[PDB]
């Protein structure tokens, strides 16, 4: 759950960055 | 990778600025040499409608940020000349963009002496665009992944910003392209294949599979819904219903594929097999069904391998019980995706034209 962080949240900034 | 896109809607040449020079002059008396700068900008605009609504097209940013100032312009110019009285004498014809007509004399037409008719049409061109631009992406690249992910998501915002508006807009019954449940329809398709372009970039990412899972999860969902919107229609080309049940099962699959994955790493390897027996019958369904539209072959052989490698090591060694599918656990759902609202302006950098009026 210590990725699913860090997978889940750089989807959400890559989200943002659009 | 087979993706859904929307044609455009043909219009015909009108003289934009003829009419508009007339409905000019009123208690703005100037009629010596001030009114020629609200008239040489007046048909800028309706060169600029030829610009995004008559040439065969450019399918770059190029061309749909012409469509895209176009519409923010027309949505500009409504309230200038109070349209809630129409007194302006303009007709714009559009070819519905998807009926054939029968070849028993000509297409399906609709003319309409309306702004809210032709900026609808527009939206739908542009989110029509925008969905053949997120096609042509490359999704083997990171920027691809992101221009397809930020277009589907426009269009899919589009399409469905036409559905709540159409009716309102229009004065008559609409084309049944840009109807509320044909656009709702495509609204639908265009968020599902964003969100396959989300599972597409985690897999490229090679982000956890228990994210990938969730990701192609919430996927088979939209595209589930959207083929039920098309079961018992024939609005939409030919090759839409099959695509989206195809795309349904495959992402299924691969939710399955995905969480089996998860499984094996933490050691419960009877649902690893019972998860990917799943996954395979999903694909093999397709493969029989669906094949004329998809290649699901490297997918089908790489389930049929970690079936196989798993079910004999089961046999051998830990003799895990083989759950049944309605006792596991269910799959999350992860959405990364919504249809983006359209706010004027929705080109970049607009200027209107007509500012100080």
């Amino acid at each position: 759950k210590e990725e699913e962080d860090d997978d889940m949240k750089e989807l959400e900034n890559w989200a943002g960055s659009m | 990778a087979t993706f859904i896109s929307v044609q455009l809607k043909k219009t015909s040449e009108v003289d934009l600025a003829k009419p508009l020079v007339k409905f000019i002059q009123q208690t703005y008396p100037s009629g010596g040499e001030e009114q020629a700068q609200y008239c040489r900008a007046a048909e800028e605009l309706s060169k600029l409608r030829r610009a995004a609504v008559g040439r065969p097209l450019d399918k770059h940013e190029g061309a749909l940020e012409t469509l895209l100032r176009y519409y923010d312009q027309i949505c500009s110019i409504e309230p200038k000349f109070p349209f809630s009285e129409n007194q302006i004498c303009l007709t714009f014809t559009w070819k519905d963009a998807f009926d054939k007509g029968s070849l028993f004399g000509g297409s399906v037409k609709l003319a309409l002496a309306s702004l809210g008719y032709e900026k609808s049409c527009v939206l739908f061109n542009c989110a029509a665009l925008a969905s053949q631009i997120a096609a042509e992406q490359n999704l083997d690249n990171d920027e691809g992944l992101k221009i397809a992910a930020k277009h589907y998501q426009f269009a899919s915002g589009a399409f469905l910003h036409i559905k709540e508006t159409v009716l309102s807009a229009l004065s008559r019954e609409p084309t049944v392209d840009i109807s509320p449940d044909t656009v709702g329809t495509l609204s639908l398709i265009m968020l599902a294949q964003a969100q396959e372009v989300f599972f597409l970039k985690a897999t490229r990412d090679k982000m956890k599979d228990a994210i990938i899972a969730k990701l192609a999860n919430q996927a088979a969902d939209y595209f589930g819904d959207a083929f039920k919107q098309c079961q018992y229609k024939d609005t939409l080309p030919k090759e839409v219903f099959p695509v989206l049940a195809a795309k349904h099962c495959i992402m299924q699959a691969n939710a399955e594929y995905h969480q089996s994955i998860l499984a094996k790493q933490q050691k419960k390897f009877g649902e690893e097999i019972a998860r990917l027996q799943h996954a395979a019958e999903l694909i093999k369904t397709v493969a029989s069904r669906y094949d004329e539209y998809v290649n699901v072959k490297d997918f089908s052989d790489k389930i049929n391998r970690a079936l196989a490698a798993a079910k004999k090591d089961n046999d051998f060694i830990y003799h895990d019980r083989v759950p049944d599918l309605k006792d596991l656990d269910p799959i999350g759902k992860a959405t990364l995706v919504k249809s983006t609202p359209v706010n004027v302006p929705i080109s970049q950098k607009f200027t209107d034209l007509f500012e100080k009026m």
